[PDB]
């Protein structure tokens, strides 16, 4: 185990992060957020029917996009900054062009074909995007032509969320069959399948070198999974936490494990020593989402309380 | 298809009044700020006036504040410029220019065709200096034009507010480079910009036929906006 | 009837030569020191009850941020109000019946009268505004409206505006502040004439703005509330818990009304009987009855509206130790 | 060379074994619309050619599911799970992408005959024909041995390739 | 494939990453445009 | 003061912000009703006829939200036909239409709101009369084409009047493949009602197990007389969840005529062998309600709204609006200091 | 009415000659269906002939043969016709007319045979040779037949009431 290997190295100690910015303005539940690749712009999704892209440096909203269907569950920002992809219980992924838009908001693509809700999505480039749905399938779409060009079948229960490898050559998925499956995008099939949680698995993310990943579940545990060793390495569970986990993100070095809890807190674990290193409090309702910038300088947290907060 | 069509130009007696119009279509007119820029017969560009998107912010040049009024009717997607007490020195070609301002935007990215006004007969500003007024060139060679300002254009925010435009002979000016490194849409990668603080250079590699015209540098640090006198490209 | 003074009026004839200034000699010739002994002890009693409730209120609101809602601000106002009654009223009266005479000069007399009256009026209109707020929220007269922190802020500010519209004029040149009753407490001179300060127009203004409007407003709002709840109960004949809520709300509203009449109808009746029955004279023993009732309202309004509220009663589990 | 190659050219397959034949086109068969103009055809001796596969994956009406086309670009594969009597003939991959349309070489599939004793029937020309300068020997070889053998022509003791 | 090899991999990737993180290492306010 | 050209982004931000605030202030006041069930062949169909018979409201604006859908259907249909003309190699009956065809590709990006010049209409009328277009329509079974294509194009006169009001059958024709949701924006007693009929159950537990919270009411459909223990298990899991402690469950026991006949002929013991009551409606319904409500065990109050219903003449709107009002009043009093 | 495909015009043609094949299609939408011609050489090599659209405005022909073959169609008889001149040795083939084009050629026509030879028809010399005595006692005996100078195929030979071929 990692714990008995890293015992000699010094602990990280006092992690006292402060709010450098408070992003105010949603007036209902937030369901999604996504960092831009500049570690500065970001998109958020709210039940006010708005998708907002903010320049986090000045505290300005760049765009507020009005959605045709308000029953949104997922959103994504294209790495080029040219497109977003917003999902919904309408089973449609709507694509929005952010730059050739001569000022009004326009639908650039409507991705139709799933038979259950669109639960998650991630861009590859301005071409191809991988998506998961409650219909128990995942699909890669050619947005330009509008066709499902690749399809990832093999889960036997609702697919909940997805995570792109850092090099975008692999992706992992988590489903309510309590399994995660690793898929190779171009052959469209499953190389490996990892079971062990007894719960539906709602959330998953990657170690920065793309060689390992951690999952977070409503069963109140986090788990570390290794691709090349093909198995669980560690479980993260306080005995008095029986509530769901909503969100996970790594620090730049992998040293910090950030986890969101139904108890209104974001616990920060020392990934090397298994000691709790810190807490993110200051919210009046569930933390529903979080994320670490690509450049590492700041973390954003999103919450059931309709607010976002910026920490460093 | 984005269009801006100015009208209202003509010949006017001195001291009279005239309202110019610029008609916008094919974009979200009310989201854009709008400017009026004029060009005296054998002279460079000089910024005249600005009205923000939403009309919340309006700026005038000193020689015109109080007397001339810029306005817009956003529901009817039209910009107006009401002129009074017209002098001979107001005689110029007048361009309407669109400009949206947000992080990463490209201001001044579309210009109308312009309307011509002819009037009959009867300090703190930054000085930009291009000491060479013209340069003879031959195709395929590479040129570097320079311009300098008496104060540093690097702002405490980290940005250097410098824009380069091209006006080909007989046509409206065209934006070439914004914020030192962004290639304008449709402009070939043979253009490039460099400089430091107070001295700047635009370089063209393997100069082609269409490259001929007048090249202006411009500061957007503070109002009034001011242009250089322009550099002409002559064939040998 | 009384000893007219420039800075004072003692409701006791000076024809004997006994009366003295209330700023000078301990007034131990108006009444024997045992009566002031009980008076002072009672003021100390209400001190060791009043600062407890209002401070515990502040600490608890700080401790639990679930209670930090727009609707609860006016209760914070109430706490502040009773703190005015604590400092402006009780302490300097303590230090005077302990001495027998008012120590801090006529400027301290103005300070006491001002802060006392300010606290009482801020509390009065705080209760008026809370009732108005509940009316708007439940009866929903305004179609398509919300009740946020902006509205609570305007309400508090409005209460301060009106409170100052009463307490500050005696500081600028209208009806004067003088020691009333046992002369240990300074207040408005509503009971003597003084043409220099135009007492009549001020007293009439007081009686109307600070009596007729509160009563009319409370009856109208609660009338509409009872009418609304009766109609709702009429439509849902079989929901027992709604019948319970109707009965309990009506119980509490009637309690509220009786508390408010107890609090203010004493001054109203006294002033009205002065007005229609001119030519009379009552002394301090009976003239401190209304002061008694008002100060004890300084006591039993914090219980009923802070302690009994089930949104604060649910902290009282987390409060008593 | 202009190669429209179906591979292998000649295969001996066991009864019931699946067969896979590859089709390679000299040019890409994708049109501007992203579609593939591909037909898998069977031509039987004595019967009109019958289409086996259309649009790679849309099975034609009345064709058994054993015929499966797959592939993309210039790489095509026709698969037969079970070889039966109706499968006899010549197999073609025909493209309609490029005009004029080009026909494939085809794979000749025929059923192997049963082994039996060598039945040889010989009819040499008569002496009248031998003196006439012409020679035509009628030779029927049924169930002959070995299988790997060619038609032998011997004139004056020397093997003759022509004829 | 057992755990400790990958754990040396986690170390050798983590060690020279402290100099970029502004949280565990902390941050001077001059090296961030987030001064007010 | 580092405001340089920048003091323009804030102004933009404040205008967008004002817009966000205004839509938001109006919203959230809507009364949202969520219909679930469909655990049977036809539950939502029964809901639809009750909606048709007892629910209405067709202002101009609700009809107007289907304008873009009508236009999109028409344009996509004509595009499908044209593309099939290119695919099957069909030529115009008159070569002058080749010019129209160039215009066609231009007018095909003209697909904006309501561009119906006489020229486009005449081009469409001429295409529809073409024999190759008719041939494609009569071979429509080989591609995808709205069944109403001919109906509408042949009805362009009726369709183009500015007072066109879509009928109910028009709405039914609006095509639904895999997802629906039902919406209305009618006004009644000065309240804006929003009613949603959702299906997709038998597998979408995860969408209500936690996706819903704060909704005004649940309408749970139960097939009274139309496996079963797994259904009880799913309800137990949803019903007893701690996050749904304060949410009201409203039950419309529908298809009551068949249920009343079945309980006459089919004992309740088929479902619950331990049931010792009589097979009357009242006792069996009370027993089922008891079995469901007993799964809570963590709620002192109940506020369950039970209804006694009759035929197609039943005054449904009075019943629905009284229940909406009592729930809003009790939910307004719960958080106004009064208790 | 009835879907009928009739081909005609096949036979023997001398080098340098001309011949008109015709395929008539009836009973279906001839005007809205394309048409194809495909040739099959006796060497089991298929060679494409022609493909004409539904209305005949677009025709595709090989360039090496353009100027030799002429295609036409009549709506009066719903019939396609193809005239050939300056034929070659490889044009001796089996011709099929097919409903539809390359993207919809699902049905194949009957076709007709075209043979080109400069030799004039000659009566074949047929001589039967029976096996010698003593070699005819086997269970299966095959006779011999010398047919020389045969043109064109086939040659009909019948013996014993035509029972034996």
């Amino acid at each position: 185990t990692l714990s008995q290997i890293t015992n000699n190295i010094d602990p990280v100690g006092r992690i006292q992060m402060r709010t450098r910015r408070t992003l105010r303005g949603h007036l209902a539940k937030i369901y999604a957020m996504h960092w831009g690749t500049d570690s500065r712009l970001l998109v958020s999704a709210s039940q006010d029917g708005k998708l907002i892209i903010w320049d986090s440096y000045t505290t300005n909203k760049v765009h507020a996009i009005p959605l045709r269907s308000s029953w949104v569950m997922t959103c994504a920002y294209a790495p080029s900054g040219n497109y977003v992809a917003c999902g919904g219980l309408d089973n449609i992924c709507s694509i929005y062009n952010l730059k050739t838009r001569e000022g009004n908001v326009r639908v650039s693509r409507e991705l139709a074909g799933h038979t259950g809700y669109l639960s998650c999505c991630r861009f590859l480039d301005d071409n191809q995007i991988v998506t998961s749905s409650g219909d128990t399938t995942c699909a890669l779409w050619d947005i330009e032509t509008g066709q499902q060009t690749t399809t990832f079948t093999g889960h036997t229960g609702d697919v909940m969320s997805l995570s792109l490898a850092p090099d975008t050559r692999l992706f992992v998925s988590g489903a309510c069959d309590a399994s995660a499956k690793l898929w190779d995008v171009r052959e469209g099939m499953c190389r490996q399948t990892f079971t062990g949680h007894e719960s539906d698995i709602n959330a998953i993310c990657f170690f920065p070198n793309g060689n390992a990943f951690a999952t977070g579940s409503d069963d109140a545990t986090c788990r570390l999974f290794d691709l090349r060793a093909d198995q669980e390495l560690m479980t993260y569970s306080h005995d008095n936490i029986i509530c769901g986990i909503t969100s996970v993100s790594f620090s730049k070095s992998g040293r910090l494990l950030l986890a969101g809890y139904d108890d209104f807190n974001c616990n920060v674990w020392d990934a090397l020593k298994a000691d709790r290193a810190g807490v993110l409090a200051g919210h009046d309702n569930r933390v529903s989402c979080l994320g670490v910038t690509d450049d590492g300088m700041a973390v954003a947290t999103g919450s059931w309380d309709s607010f976002l907060k910026i920490w460093n | 298809d984005v269009q801006l069509v100015e009208s209202g130009g003509g010949l006017v007696q001195p001291g009279g009044s005239r309202k110019l119009s610029c008609s916008a279509s094919g974009f979200a007119f009310s989201s854009f700020g709008m400017h009026w820029v004029r060009q005296a017969p054998e002279k460079g560009l000089e910024w005249v006036a600005y009205i923000s998107s939403g009309s919340g912010t309006i700026y005038y040049a000193d020689t015109v504040k109080g007397r001339f009024t810029i306005s817009r009717d956003d529901p009817k997607n039209t910009l107006f410029l009401q002129m009074t007490s017209l002098r001979s020195e107001d005689t110029a070609m007048y361009y309407c220019v669109r400009s949206i301002y947000y992080y990463g935007s490209s201001p001044f990215d579309f210009w109308g065709q312009g309307t011509t006004l002819t009037v009959s007969s009867g300090g703190s500003d930054i000085v930009m200096t291009q000491a060479t007024s013209s340069v003879p060139v031959t195709p395929g060679e590479s040129v570097s034009i320079s311009c300098r300002s008496s104060k540093s254009l690097l702002h405490s925010n980290g940005n250097t507010y410098l824009y380069w435009f091209l006006q080909r002979p007989g046509q409206s000016p065209q934006l070439l480079i914004y914020r030192m490194s962004n290639l304008a849409s449709g402009v070939p990668d043979r253009f490039s910009g460099s400089g430091s603080g107070t001295a700047f250079t635009l370089t063209i590699s393997r100069l082609e036929a269409e490259d001929v015209g007048v090249y202006y540098c411009m500061q957007h640090l503070e109002y009034p906006l001011t242009f250089g006198a322009g550099t002409k490209l002559e064939l040998k | 009837c009384g000893t007219e003074g420039p800075n004072f009026y003692v409701p006791f004839s000076n024809k004997t030569g006994v009366v003295r200034s209330p700023f000078e000699a301990p007034q131990y010739y108006l009444a024997e020191p045992w009566q002031f002994s009980m008076l002072a002890a009672y003021m100390f009693l209400l001190i060791m009850l009043g600062f407890p409730i209002n401070f515990l209120t502040l600490y608890v609101t700080v401790q639990h941020k679930k209670l930090r809602t727009p609707l609860n601000y006016i209760l914070l106002n109430l706490a502040v109000a009773d703190l005015f009654m604590v400092f402006g009223g009780f302490t300097t009266t303590l230090y005077t019946s302990l001495h027998g005479y008012f120590v801090f000069g006529p400027t301290g007399c103005n300070l006491e009268g001002f802060f006392a009256t300010l606290g009482g009026e801020i509390a009065l209109w705080s209760l008026v505004v809370l009732a108005i707020e509940r009316y708007v929220v439940v009866c929903k007269p305004m179609s398509n409206f919300r009740f946020g922190e902006n509205h609570a802020i305007m309400g508090v500010a409005f209460t301060w505006v009106m409170a100052l519209a009463c307490a500050a004029p005696p500081l600028v040149g209208w009806s004067r502040y003088i020691p009333e009753g046992m002369q240990c407490s300074c207040g408005i001179d509503y009971y003597t004439p003084h043409e220099e300060t135009n007492n009549e127009s001020f007293v009439i203004y007081m009686f109307v703005v600070h009596f007729i409007i509160p009563l009319i407003v409370i009856f109208f709002c609660y009338g509409q509330l009872v009418f609304t709840v009766k109609e709702a109960a009429a439509q849902q004949q079989e929901s027992a818990t709604t019948q319970k809520a109707e009965k309990e709300v009506t119980r509490m509203v009637i309690i509220y009304v009786i508390a408010f009449l107890i609090c203010w109808l004493p001054y109203a009746g006294v002033a009205f009987y002065i007005f229609t029955h001119q030519g009379s004279c009552f002394g301090p023993i009976f003239m401190t009855i209304p002061a008694f009732f008002a100060k004890t309202s300084a006591v039993y309004n914090p219980v009923i509206y802070i302690m009994m509220n089930k949104q604060f009663r649910n902290c009282m589990v987390t409060t008593l130790c | 060379d202009v190669v429209m190659t179906q591979t292998p050219l000649t295969l001996s397959v066991t009864i019931g074994q699946p067969a896979s034949i590859s089709c390679k086109s000299s040019q890409s068969l994708l049109d501007s619309d992203g579609e593939t103009s591909l037909n898998w055809l069977l031509q039987r001796p004595g019967q009109s050619p019958k289409r086996l596969i259309y649009l790679v994956s849309k099975l034609d009406s009345g064709v058994p599911d054993r015929f499966t086309g797959s592939g993309s670009g210039t790489d095509f594969t026709l698969k037969i799970s079970r070889v039966e009597a109706a499968d006899l003939g010549v197999y073609y991959c025909w493209q309609g992408t490029h005009f004029p349309l080009t026909f494939g070489a085809g794979t000749k599939l025929e059923l192997k005959r049963a082994d039996a004793a060598p039945t040889v029937s010989i009819f040499p020309p008569s002496s009248e024909q031998l003196t006439s300068g012409g020679a035509s020997v009628v030779c029927f070889l049924n169930n002959f041995y070995p299988k790997d053998i060619n038609v032998k022509w011997k004139i004056d003791g020397s093997e003759r390739q022509n004829g | 494939m057992l755990v400790s090899k990958c754990c040396e991999e986690f170390r050798d990737y983590v060690e020279e990453r402290s100099g970029e993180d502004p949280l565990v290492k902390g941050i001077p306010e001059d090296k961030n445009p987030f001064k007010e | 003061t580092l405001s340089a050209e920048d003091k323009a982004a804030v102004e933009r931000s404040k205008m967008i912000d004002r817009n966000l605030r205004e839509d938001g202030e109006k919203a959230a006041r809507e009364v949202k009703l969520l219909l679930l069930g469909a655990g049977e062949s036809g539950k939502s169909t029964i809901v639809k006829q009750m909606k048709i018979i007892h629910e209405a409201g067709y202002s101009e604006e609700e009809c107007k939200q289907y304008k873009a859908v009508v236009y999109s259907n028409t344009i996509q249909s004509i595009i499908a036909i044209i593309r099939a003309m290119g695919r099957l190699k069909i030529d115009f009956g008159d070569s002058a239409r080749a010019d129209d065809a160039r215009q066609l590709f231009v007018l095909a990006g003209a697909a904006e709101e309501g561009f119906m010049t006489a020229e486009l209409a005449g081009v469409i009328k001429r295409l529809w009369k073409d024999s190759g277009v008719q041939a494609c329509f009569n071979r429509s079974r080989e591609y995808q084409l709205n069944d109403s294509a001919a109906y509408y194009l042949n009805d362009l006169d009726r369709i183009a009047q500015p007072n066109y009001i879509p009928t109910q059958q028009d709405v039914l024709r609006t095509r639904v493949k895999t997802t629906g949701i039902v919406e209305t924006h009618f006004t009644f007693k000065d309240l804006h009602f929003k009613m949603f009929d959702v299906g997709g159950q038998r597998s979408e537990r995860k969408k209500w197990i936690h996706c819903f919270e704060g909704v005004t009411a649940i309408i749970f459909c139960v097939a009274l007389s139309d496996r079963m223990h797994e259904s009880m298990k799913l309800f137990d899991s949803i019903c007893n969840n701690k996050w749904f402690t304060d949410t009201s469950i409203i039950l419309f026991l529908n298809k009551k005529d068949l249920f009343e006949e079945k309980i006459k002929k089919s004992p309740l013991t088929i479902c619950y062998p331990e049931y010792a009551g009589s097979n009357t409606y009242e006792e069996a319904a009370a027993y089922i309600q008891c079995q469901f409500e007993d799964l809570n065990k963590r709620k002192d109050t109940k506020e369950i709204y039970t209804h006694f219903t009759c035929a197609t003449d039943t005054k449904n709107v009075q019943f629905v609006f009284d229940a909406v009002t009592d729930v809003i009043i009790k939910n307004n009093l719960k958080d106004c200091g009064l208790f | 009415c009835e879907v009928q495909l009739v081909e005609s015009g096949g036979g023997l043609v001398k080098p340098g000659g001309s011949l008109k094949l015709s395929c008539a299609a009836s009973g279906f939408t001839f005007s809205s269906y394309a048409m194809s011609w495909v040739r099959q050489t006796p060497e089991k090599r298929l060679e494409w002939v022609a493909t004409i659209s539904s209305r005949g405005l677009y025709t595709y022909f090989p360039d090496s043969m353009k100027g030799r073959f002429t295609i036409s169609r009549d709506n009066a008889k719903n019939t396609l016709s193809l005239q050939m001149s300056s034929l070659r040795s490889e044009d001796t083939a089996m011709y099929y007319c097919l409903r539809g084009g390359g993207y919809d050629a699902d049905y194949w026509g009957q076709g007709t045979t075209l043979t080109v030879s400069s030799a004039k028809t000659t009566a074949p010399s047929v001589y039967p040779l029976a096996p010698v005595c003593g070699d005819t006692t086997g269970s299966s005996v095959t006779l011999g037949c010398l047919v020389k100078g045969y043109f064109p195929e086939p040659v009909t030979l019948t013996w014993n009431s035509g029972s034996l071929s």
